[PDB]
């Protein structure tokens, strides 16, 4: 979920 | 600018400490008007939420390895156990703005240039475009992320992977012989039928479960109450609908279970509790879309995998938890061996949370109170899921180590499968390269699904002055976030290495600052010197090492694991008074004490020694964990009557009992008042028992059974008094000695 917290 | 001052001072001087300054905020933010888009007191990060060891932050790392001064950040993601109260201003556009290298969020501290037409990132300085949607009868200063540095904002579709999850509670119960005769059982359903509404459904969509467990594992089918009991047992313990149900569709038919349970497991003779393979029961059943499994119990793990004597099978369980977004809360509650430093470790890793009743047993109607009022209080209790917290930091800047009960292996990034509320947290900060600007910053970022299926971002942004001078490092230095960091670094050394490396290195926190504040800050005698901001920190990690954590002598294995599991997950203001004690000089009461001004006014506390305790007077401790209430032995019979309704001293109420209510009697209704209204709180499941006393007369009688019960008594109530001397421990006036002979030639 780190993918969706750093949108990056 | 108006740099905080140093303010120096002789601790030799200052005895008994100044103990109201344990009240104070921390040194100020000094950020000038400019730097901020919106100035207000809500442009910079408030205390509450988030608190650095340094409000002057040294702009390069030698400057910081020479203040010996601490780093770190106490983060506290939420302020209360229920959302509804004081929440952050919530942004529902769905508008993101986020700098495309380092992916900050927009907030008080970017500053927009050539025409406002693009921001420059304050965290990494890179020029970004501004979304012409951030100008749609309101412009885009009147936007929170622009206008407050804690805010939060509804998740566009982008930021979650699958839909909202509902909150699901698995209730994996105890129900072996040993909890039946203790009434844990009883006093746990009985909970759970008394709050089945004050379990969060903001949603209407929040699922239960139950398993009862012994040898075997006792499942549940329940039916919609709408269709109008299905109990199954596997004993193979090397081996969905209708087993999580809705709580609302089926409210009736799982009152009903519970109300057959007790029944059920009466006569229960077994004494197995396999909750290994309970919780791989309870894994599987919730696993598909994640939540709480919620642990009671009052026998130690003595069948399948899992099972412990006076392990590794549990870390290994919340590896596969953190894959499958589940966290795990345990309620230990028993007169036996529960290892609580081992199963800790299972809520520890999950986000959750373990809680220790020692001696808990329903005979004594003091303990069920305790027991049921926390477990009530912690199921009311909101809660994210798959939520994750990064903290960023500004050019130059890094998290480097991470505490708190979460998962995080290698990143800067923390999981939580639920986020609790009542926990706080801390972020160890490193300063690399030097930095260049005048100010620092540091954005922490929380990715959430709320229990009321809304995907959300919480920000918090907080903007710190740099400096060169040791001076300023010193005189904005936070001396309880500080006292926190160490209290973790304790927790860690202990947990990993040893109690006394962690009480050396608690001492040596408060020698390297003392030494260093003596060689680099510069007509008197010999004053042990320091500033008034840190004034309080020697006395503060002096008290931690007599604390039941860290205390040399004998502690029972679980009440020392307990005592660290607490330490390490408290939030600052509830640290620092298990550190010391709020103590209160009742006799002596000022008469708006005790009465309202529905909130009522407490004395103001008294150092905690032994000193003032004069042989007839009244005195209440609070330590966070108990209220002590102690009775001088000399106790005139009218003080004695107005407060336990005899004359004869020798015949009040001993041990954990409440006080009984007098009538007419104004100072009985202000002590239980004020005893009340330390049991209130908002943010915090702890129900502090309280703990009677009295103190030794020069004619003291004969009861030889009580003696021994009652000295047990003087004596855990002394130990409390963290500035006398005790045991092989030196008081604090030594303490300080010691420190001064410590630091010379
Ligand atoms: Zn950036």
């Amino acid at each position: 979920l780190a993918s969706l917290e750093s949108q990056s | 600018r108006p740099m905080n001052q140093l303010y120096p001072i002789d601790l030799l001087t200052e005895l008994p400490p100044p103990i109201t300054d344990l009240t104070l905020p921390p040194p100020p933010l000094v950020i000038p008007p400019e730097r901020m888009l919106v100035p207000s007191e809500l442009s910079n990060a408030s205390p509450d939420y988030i608190r650095s060891t340094l409000n002057a932050v040294p702009k390069n790392s030698s400057l910081l390895k020479k203040s010996k001064l601490p780093f770190g950040l106490v983060i506290r993601p939420y302020q209360h156990l229920y959302d509804d109260i004081d929440p952050p201003p919530l942004n529902e556009d769905g508008l993101i703005v986020r700098c495309r290298r380092c992916r900050s969020y927009m907030n008080p501290f970017v500053t927009f240039i050539e025409q406002g037409r693009r921001w420059r990132c304050n965290f990494c300085r890179l020029a970004n475009d501004v979304p012409m949607q951030m100008d749609q009868p309101k412009s885009r200063y009147d936007r929170n992320e622009i206008k407050c540095a804690v805010m939060e904002y509804m998740a566009p579709k982008e930021y979650t992977l699958r839909q909202p999850p509902p909150a699901t509670y698995c209730f994996l119960i105890d129900v072996s012989q040993s909890s039946i005769k203790s009434g844990l059982l009883a006093t746990t359903i009985n909970t759970l039928l008394q709050n089945l509404d004050s379990i969060p459904n903001h949603d209407e969509r929040t699922r239960i479960s139950i398993l009862c467990v012994d040898n075997a594992i006792h499942y549940f089918k329940i039916p919609l109450d709408s269709e109008n009991i299905n109990m199954m047992d596997i004993a193979d313990l090397e081996e969905p609908n209708s087993m999580v149900v809705s709580l609302k569709a089926c409210r009736q038919n799982i009152e009903t279970l519970l109300t057959k349970i007790p029944q059920i497991f009466q006569s229960n003779l077994i004494t197995n509790f396999a909750l290994g393979p309970a919780l791989k029961s309870a894994y599987h059943l919730i696993g598909g879309v994640g939540g709480k499994i919620i642990v009671v119990s009052g026998t130690l793990p003595n069948l399948g995998i899992g099972k412990l004597q006076r392990d590794s099978f549990y870390k290994n369980f919340t590896i596969d938890c953190s894959k499958v977004q589940i966290t795990v809360d345990l309620f230990l509650a028993s007169e036996d061996y529960m290892d609580v430093a081992s199963l800790s470790n299972l809520s520890r890793f999950t986000a959750g949370q373990t809680h220790f009743y020692p001696g808990f047993s329903g005979k004594n109607p003091n303990d069920i109170v305790k027991f049921s009022t926390e477990f009530a209080k912690h199921i009311s209790m909101d809660f994210c899921m798959e939520t994750v917290m990064r903290a960023r930091g500004s050019t130059g800047l890094r998290m480097s180590r991470f505490y708190g009960h979460f998962f995080n292996r290698s990143s800067d990034l923390c999981a939580f499968s639920t986020m609790p509320r009542d926990q706080s947290y801390l972020f160890e900060v490193n300063v690399d390269e030097s930095i260049m600007a005048d100010y620092c910053y540091v954005q922490v970022a929380v990715l959430l699904s709320l229990n009321n299926s809304q995907r959300r971002i919480r920000i918090i942004t907080l903007a710190m002055p740099t400096t060169e001078s040791l001076a300023e490092v010193y005189a904005s230095a936070d001396q309880l976030a500080i006292a926190s960091f160490y209290n973790s670094k304790a927790v860690e050394k202990a947990l990993n290495s040893s109690l006394d490396d962690a009480r050396v290195l608690i001492n040596k926190s408060v020698q390297d600052i003392l030494a260093t504040y003596k060689k680099e800050i510069v007509a008197g005698g010999a004053p042990l010197r320091l500033c008034a901001n840190l004034r309080m920190f020697p006395l503060l990690m002096h008290s931690l090492t007599k604390h039941m954590a860290f205390r040399s002598g004998i502690v029972p294995s679980d009440h020392r694991a307990s005592a660290l599991n607490n330490l390490e997950s408290l939030p600052l203001k509830y640290l620092i008074k298990n550190i010391y004690p709020d103590v209160y000089s009742l006799h002596d009461m000022a008469d708006e004490a005790g009465l309202p001004v529905g909130t009522i006014v407490l004395p103001q506390p008294i150092n905690a020694t032994s000193s003032l305790f004069e042989r007839y007077g009244l005195y209440l401790i609070d330590n966070g964990n108990e209220l002590f209430l102690w009775m001088g032995g000399d106790a005139v019979p009218a003080l004695v009557f107005d407060v336990f309704g005899t004359q004869d001293i020798f015949d009040i109420p001993i041990g954990k009992q409440e006080i009984p209510v007098v009538e007419n009697s104004e100072f009985n209704q202000r002590v239980r008042n004020i005893i009340n209204q330390l049991r209130n709180h908002d943010d915090v499941i702890t129900y502090q028992s309280l703990y009677i006393v009295r103190g030794a007369s020069l004619s003291e009688p004969v009861n030889h059974a009580s003696a021994r019960e009652v000295a047990t008594l003087r004596l855990w109530a002394s130990s409390t008094l963290v500035e006398d001397k005790i045991l092989n421990n030196e008081s604090y006036r030594e303490f300080l000695q010691i420190m001064k002979a410590r630091i010379s030639k």
